[PDB]
């Protein structure tokens, strides 16, 4: 159960993650798309932690909590990332100075505290070294799940935030270990990509919207706890159509219509891995002052005007298995997911979304 | 027993 | 084991 | 137990 | 198997391209069931019950000119020798059959006689019918509804085959599809289903798929060539030669592929009579020029060749994503053994019962 300032901060991570969500997509530079609200939403904390004025400020605004306190920001979000780890889910922070800087005392307290941030002094004009030191940090935190966060580091002199996450959701009720396969994933129409899909028959909450030509399906993960819900069109075409109709508002019209039915889902089973550079978006939704080598204040984490933020490195390796609980119609509907669509986990007690994302690419070879 | 019949085909092309 | 294929999909416009 | 669904039927004419 | 047998083989199987290829030209033909080594036993018994020229135009469409008739008669006889045949030859009442004749076309082709009165047009085709009905035991009922010429030979074979898969098909992966005989017309149709490892080339320059589905042991296999979409098999058949096959054959490797057939009886019956005149039977068929003397007394009026080819799931008791076989549209197939690469059966699907 949320505190009061974790629920409100909750519902703001949440808007602000359909914004991102929104504007990625928009992006024809971006394929599959992997955000954890939460942790978006303490990057934006560790911007106002470690900055002044207008850089500070505008993290907030981004997060619409700009008529919050920075403490009642700093505990909601703290309370939100430890509700986010309470077996299989992994999250490591870390922030990435160059060689010529030195990181704040009380900022390396705090952002300790309140966000588990880890920090680092890296030479930047080394790059493999650089690049090296990042991907095996994010492999030991995902017990290399991610053993890559980036190819490339373009920028020597500002400061990069790096998130590193492994999520598995564990089903209510499991696949058969057995009930896997090889299939083809239509990418288009045109061009299909050799994957391993899992089966499984069961009562699910399902809602088919003949009018808009997709389909919707609840699938809750352990002990009801939380619930990973699939939209997807009826037949290949790009998410963009669909991504429309997504908004809050119109999530909850076809929760309320769905009913449990017999389906047959059919997934995609493997390891998605997806890194986003977070910071143009972000700049995009109001964060300006942080990234601007000339404007951002980023004193509180290092003393003085010499940092600015280079990179949001929001990296997450997304696991699609069989595994559940142990437990487990005639004639089923199917919802087979052999083209791309739309995913959120959300918790039950709270409507807290852990993640939301889209599949349009999964790993293999063209067939 | 075996399992359902697939997914219907995609159109055809214009 | 699995099911029978699909229908073939509808002709294009 | 009954197998998994059928793979996706073939494309239409053009 | 033995030198005779083998040599005899590939003539056979020669005549089986021509005799597809003139048949597939005819624009009043549909389906096609033809048995090559059947044919040529057709011409052989020709040969056998015939002099001069009537024989040796047999020997010529058979290319068998230069074999001795004992050679051809054995070398067929042992070739010849689920698979139902009856070979008969009806003749007038007004007729008699040789006892050295019967007793050679009994031997080499298992031949069987009748005399037959067409006073009775119904009581004359009710007999050719109850025997053919008999034979392939009630899979091919009827041969003919008429029998446009009545003062000649009449030479009658009925066949049932029914090809078993060396892999069976599930007996429940069986349901309900549409077969498109052309873009604007579909037919209701049973189809089975399986997927396995099987021999396949998709060739995309011809816009053509061959798959290879071995018979029970091995012994034979049956193969299916098959446009990617629905189309008249015309352009097919222009590709369809034994030099073009050898090429596809060599080409193919084993893949998952999930192949999905019509399930059912396709019952065919041909007239042979017009089409080996085409390939140079003229004198055996002229009621004016034929000599038949070695049968005695007159013209060969009708070669039927009728089949009952059965489509079933029976046969004898990981991968990756399959590639489609999906059988919903015109398709020619191939029975062939495996050891001698001899034609059991050469044929098409255009328009099944439903």
């Amino acid at each position: 159960m949320l505190s009061p300032k974790a629920a409100t901060l909750a519902e703001r991570s949440a808007g602000l993650a359909f914004s991102l969500y929104q504007a990625m997509a928009k992006d024809q530079a971006v394929e599959n798309i992997l955000l954890s609200p939460v942790v978006v939403a303490s990057s934006l904390g560790l911007v106002s932690l470690g900055g002044k004025a207008t850089t500070a400020s505008q993290a907030k605004a981004v997060l619409s909590a700009e008529q919050l306190r920075d403490e009642e920001v700093h505990a909601g979000l703290g309370e939100l990332l430890r509700s986010l780890s309470n077996v299989t889910w992994k999250l490591g922070s870390r922030l990435y100075g160059p060689s010529s800087v030195s990181f704040a005392e009380d900022f390396v307290r705090s952002s300790k505290q309140h966000y588990n941030c880890e920090h680092s002094k890296i030479n930047f004009r080394d790059k493999r070294s650089a690049l090296q030191s990042i991907n095996e940090w994010a492999a030991q935190t995902t017990d290399g799940k991610l053993p890559e966060v980036t190819k490339d580091v373009e920028r020597t002199d500002g400061a990069l935030l790096v998130n590193a996450m492994f999520f598995k959701p564990h089903w209510d009720e499991k696949f058969h270990h057995k009930m896997v396969d090889n299939r083809g994933f239509m990418v288009t129409r045109s061009y299909t990509v050799g994957v391993t899909m899992m089966h499984r028959t069961g009562l699910y909450n399902y809602y088919d919207d003949e009018k808009e030509k997709l389909q919707i399906v609840e699938m809750p993960l352990a002990h009801k706890l939380s619930s990973l819900i699939i939209l997807m069109p009826h037949h290949v075409e790009p998410l963009e159509r669909l991504e429309k109709l997504l908004t809050k508002e119109q999530l909850k019209i076809w929760m309320g219509k769905m009913q449990k039915k017999a389906v047959a889902i059919s997934l995609p089973k493997g390891v998605v891995e997806v890194t986003h550079d977070l910071q143009k978006h972000l700049a995009g939704l109001g964060l300006t002052e942080a990234i601007d080598k000339n404007k951002a204040d980023l004193s509180r984490m290092s003393g003085k005007k010499d940092l600015y933020l280079a990179s949001v490195f929001h990296a997450t390796a997304f696991e699609w298995d069989t595994e559940g609980n142990p437990f487990d119609l005639r004639s089923p509907k199917l919802f087979y997911a052999d083209h791309p669509f739309i995913f959120l986990v959300r918790d039950t007690q709270s409507g807290s979304l852990l993640f939301i994302g889209r599949l349009v690419r999964p790993k293999g070879d063209k067939m | 027993p075996p399992g359902p019949p697939g997914p219907r085909g995609p159109p055809g092309p214009p």
